């Protein structure tokens, strides 16, 4: 459990976490946060770190 | 004998946390000539241990060798070319199948949601409908979820070609009439190459 | 060479004013042996000039003889057996394909209609949806019409198997937002073996 | 144009007409009249006569 998102987006730099089952129900969570904020970019994981990355 | 190429499952390419795999399948393998060597080249260059994995499957009266190359979400999505090169002594020369992601300017899909019919309420379970029209290419995938959790009892009609060159699919999620009335928030997530963030999710509540 | 049997189009059997036809198609005809004699037997007895009609079609490097038997709405609908018996000197013995209407207790379909999403109204043309769920067999056909006249700009997803053994199809008709607002009465007619009178038609209006 | 329907149904005997394009848009018209009335049966045409027949 527990995945964190990294937003390296235009004029919005930062990070957040989410309690989830599978990684994919992290993606759908963060990814939504991402459009709730107007971030739009490429994405990445990294099970080594259980992380996600948005790069506008 | 014969070779058969297969593209990744839409969802495996649109969700980062997943794995796009291109599947090469060899058939009519026979018994005295099963050494079917595998060559995969991504957009030209050869990708050796790209992952590249095989394994024997005996049946009929011929074998069926299968190799599978783990693709890169962005390449497939950028229309890269996947090459399966099969060779084996039972043949005169190398066979080569290529495969690519559909081509065309992508049309972002529109996602509307409609509640049950005033008339279907008379029953025990009602149907939540989720429209996704006007899109292309036809590769897409829908899912449903209520509060942070995924429902299951749902079905999704394959994409159909609409009269304006765009596509349209309907996806129907079911529920005991109670939850629908209790005031639950259902939510049809749509995943697509064309949307912002390869994702959207429109609600639906009483 | 080879024979190929084909069943009537759902609509041709469900509407009396139409014509159910069972189509027998012969392939790999070649050039020195095109005399492909035709035998059709309805549920056993042979139906000679049942209608029974053929005609040569040259291509590839083989011919393609085709005969077509006009069926009886009620027989097909009662599960009668249609037999195409092809014979010709290029073969050792008569080939025979049979064909029948799907078997199973028929489940009357339910037909609900849903208007556009409050959200799709922002646009120029909106979508009228017509649900037809819980039915079997999967052979069915939908149409739309406004005041006594038939709209055209509509599409209909093929039947999909639902989780309870019954089938479900969605059919989407489009319109300039104006008519929808003017207050027009759209109407999705559904035609099916199971309904009373092989027909229904549920409305839909603002 | 002009097709007429014959209802030989249980406890409803009679006939009617309809202005239509093709025969099939007669069938859909009458056939509806048929369920609007609770007639349910087998159907027939007859271009010789441009007629329809409901036999409960």
């Amino acid at each position: 459990t527990t995945y964190k998102l990294v937003i390296n987006g235009k004029t919005l730099k930062g990070e957040t976490t989410t309690e989830a089952v599978d990684a994919a129900t992290a993606e759908k969570v963060f990814k939504q946060y991402a459009n709730d904020n107007g971030v739009d970019g490429e994405w990445t994981y990294d099970d080594a770190t259980k992380t996600f990355t948005v790069t506008e | 004998p014969s070779v058969f190429l297969f593209p990744p499952k839409p969802k495996d390419t649109l969700m980062i946390s997943r794995t796009p795999e291109v599947t090469c399948v060899v058939v009519d393998v026979s018994h005295e000539d099963p050494q079917v060597k595998f060559n995969w080249y991504v957009d030209g260059v050869q990708v050796h241990n790209a992952k590249t994995k095989p394994r024997e499957q005996q049946y009929n009266s011929t074998y069926r060798v299968v190799s599978v190359l783990t693709v890169l979400h962005q390449n497939w999505l950028d229309g890269k070319e996947y090459k399966c090169k099969v060779s084996n002594k039972a043949l005169p020369a190398p066979i080569e199948k290529t495969i690519s992601k559909a081509k065309g300017q992508p049309r972002e899909p529109q996602v509307y949601t409609l509640p049950p019919s005033r008339e279907e309420m008379t029953k025990n379970q009602v149907s939540l409908t989720c429209l996704v029209k006007g899109f292309y290419p036809s590769d897409i995938a829908v899912e449903w979820e209520s509060n942070g959790q995924p429902e299951n009892n749902y079905k999704t009609t394959p994409p159909v070609l609409d009269s304006d060159g765009s596509f349209f699919l309907y996806s129907k999620l079911t529920v005991d009439k109670s939850r629908w009335q209790q005031g639950n928030v259902f939510s049809c997530s749509v995943m697509h190459e064309a949307l912002h963030n390869h994702y959207t999710q429109k609600s639906l509540s009483l």
